[PDB]
């Protein structure tokens, strides 16, 4: 639920999930969608 | 890899464990090309993978050639300055006759 999450904090969140998205891994926010 | 789980993450072990899923993706291909050949037969199926184009392959596939075939060369170089050819399975591509 990031949209009841703290702004600085947030991004932090992202930028582990980035960081898996980078090796083809799915993650927990930014998700892949069927090609 | 398991002396380290004591560290090590999921993210982590995909480049451990990239060189291994090559090595058992070709034997695990390499076992049910050759599924029923039995004998020589079977040192002609392992050969004809040898040439896999890349230089990972190509180099580990001519190396299970050079055990596999180290038995039908034992025959030829017994078959030929011996002349006595032994094989209670039929392997070896001379067959006699009783």
């Amino acid at each position: 639920l990031p949209g009841t999450l703290p702004l600085a904090s947030q991004e932090s969140a992202v930028v582990e999930d980035l960081l898996y998205v980078l090796v083809g891994v799915d993650g927990r926010y930014v998700s892949a969608q069927p090609l | 890899l398991h002396s380290q789980l004591q560290s090590l993450t999921l993210r982590r072990l995909l480049v451990w464990t990239y060189d291994p899923k090559i090595r058992l993706k070709t034997l695990a291909a390499l076992v049910d090309h050759c599924q029923g050949r039995k004998g020589g037969e079977l040192a002609s199926a392992v050969h004809a993978y040898t040439k896999t184009g890349d230089p990972y392959m190509r180099s580990l596939v001519q190396h299970i050639l050079s055990l596999v075939s180290h038995p039908v060369l034992s025959f030829l170089y017994r078959w030929i300055y011996d002349g006595e050819l032994e094989d209670t399975y039929h392997e070896f591509f001379v067959a006699s006759d009783p």
